[PDB]
């Protein structure tokens, strides 16, 4: 199978970060391509990350590719995780993209930024602190863990846009990013530039 | 879009599911909330919906291997994410004509399995179907097809209107 990335699309974090899952039941072929390159022939714009399985079907969804990668692990469905996932989609998706939009393209800061997400990353916050494990459905760290981690961390790896008052979410958040498979998609996805790689992506984006 | 609430009746009804739940509504987005006889509360239209699916032990709904079960879960975000919102309002018809292309050389969304991604993206798409004129449903023939064999697998429709196509 081939799985299509592009440097500094957001979406291609996740997914790397997953990837691995995948190692024993296939080879994950990786090739990074152009951000206008349409290779899925059903789709009329261009979409990455996207995953061309072995059967010749397409993954063009990020959080499809992750549960197909961890599925392949021998992980099980379970309706924590589709809830987590869902949220992810509806409503942490859009807040994020009016952040990283404020933050990379039109360079505001502080709760200029802050302020589009404050909602969602407390969510998460009172989530991980309701119940008193480190992982958000789990007792390890599992595909919810992978898919928020992986959406949130081109902005909360500034800490200045991780509220203090926000503590769960702060352990929970280090604890990812101090794990090898995410180190490696954060470092292979924003080639270690902070958010300056996202910059081509966000701009072709719209305004809220 | 059709209500949350109604959405879920109308899938209860199809799965066979003799006691509907009562659900209530979460924040601004008008969220379905469930919440469950000796476990957990459930928030999200697809989320409990899978559930459901469970409950009505139909599990093969959701997909049978490790990439029919990918497949179901990006048709249902699809569902969420595309139909539900702005690329529907700004431009149904570059989502009509990619889901055109994309049901070429399938019966159902996920291949020759229907699966519950066909039943929420036929009560999702059905506010637009019903709109499209004869040449439409004529052009979008892949779509029109699909639509059809929905609309007319049993239980699933109930009190929707019928969409007339060309055979």
């Amino acid at each position: 199978m081939r799985l299509f990335v592009s440097d500094g699309v957001p979406g291609c974090l996740p997914v790397l970060a997953a990837a691995g899952r995948a190692r024993g039941r296939a080879e994950v072929l990786i090739s990074t391509v152009g951000p206008e390159d349409c290779v899925v022939p059903f789709l009329t714009r261009p979409k990455v990350p996207v995953l061309q399985l072995d059967s010749g079907n397409y993954l063009f969804s990020t959080s499809a590719i992750c549960r197909y990668f961890f599925l392949l692990s021998g992980w099980e469905q379970d309706d924590l995780t589709n809830q987590w996932l869902e949220w992810e989609a509806t409503e942490l998706q859009p807040a994020l993209s009016a952040a990283l939009y404020y933050l990379v393209v039109q360079g505001k800061k502080g709760e200029d930024v802050l302020g589009s997400v404050r909602r969602a990353l407390t969510h998460i916050d009172h989530s991980l602190s309701r119940q008193n494990c480190p992982f958000l459905a789990g007792e390890t760290e599992s595909l919810a863990d992978i898919v928020l981690w992986g959406a949130l961390y081109p902005l909360l790896q500034d800490p200045a846009y991780l509220p203090e008052e926000l503590s769960a979410l702060h352990s929970w958040f280090q604890t990812l990013s101090t794990q090898e498979p995410c180190q490696r998609a954060a470092e292979t996805v924003l080639k270690q530039q902070g958010v300056l790689a996202l910059r081509p992506y966000l701009q072709k984006q719209p305004q809220p | 879009s059709m209500a949350a609430a109604a959405e879920l009746s109308l899938l209860e009804k199809s799965l066979g599911l003799s006691k509907g739940n009562k659900y209530s509504a979460q924040g601004e987005r008008q969220i379905p909330v469930l919440q469950t006889n000796n476990g957990p509360s459930l928030t999200g239209l697809t989320t409990i919906a899978a559930h459901l699916v469970k409950q009505a032990n139909k599990e093969y709904l959701l997909g049978s291997t490790a990439e029919e079960k990918a497949i179901v879960q990006q048709w249902l975000e699809y569902r969420v994410t595309q139909v539900d919102g702005h690329s529907s309002k700004n431009d149904i018809h570059t989502l009509l004509k990619d889901l055109n292309s994309y049901l070429e050389d399938k019966v159902y969304l996920t291949g020759y399995n229907f699966t519950l991604a066909d039943i929420l993206l036929y009560y999702g798409l059905h506010r637009f179907i019903v709109d499209l004129t004869v040449q439409e449903k004529e052009k979008y023939l892949n779509v029109s097809r699909w639509f059809s064999h929905i609309q007319h697998y049993p239980g699933i429709r109930q009190h929707l209107s019928s969409v007339v196509f060309i055979k």
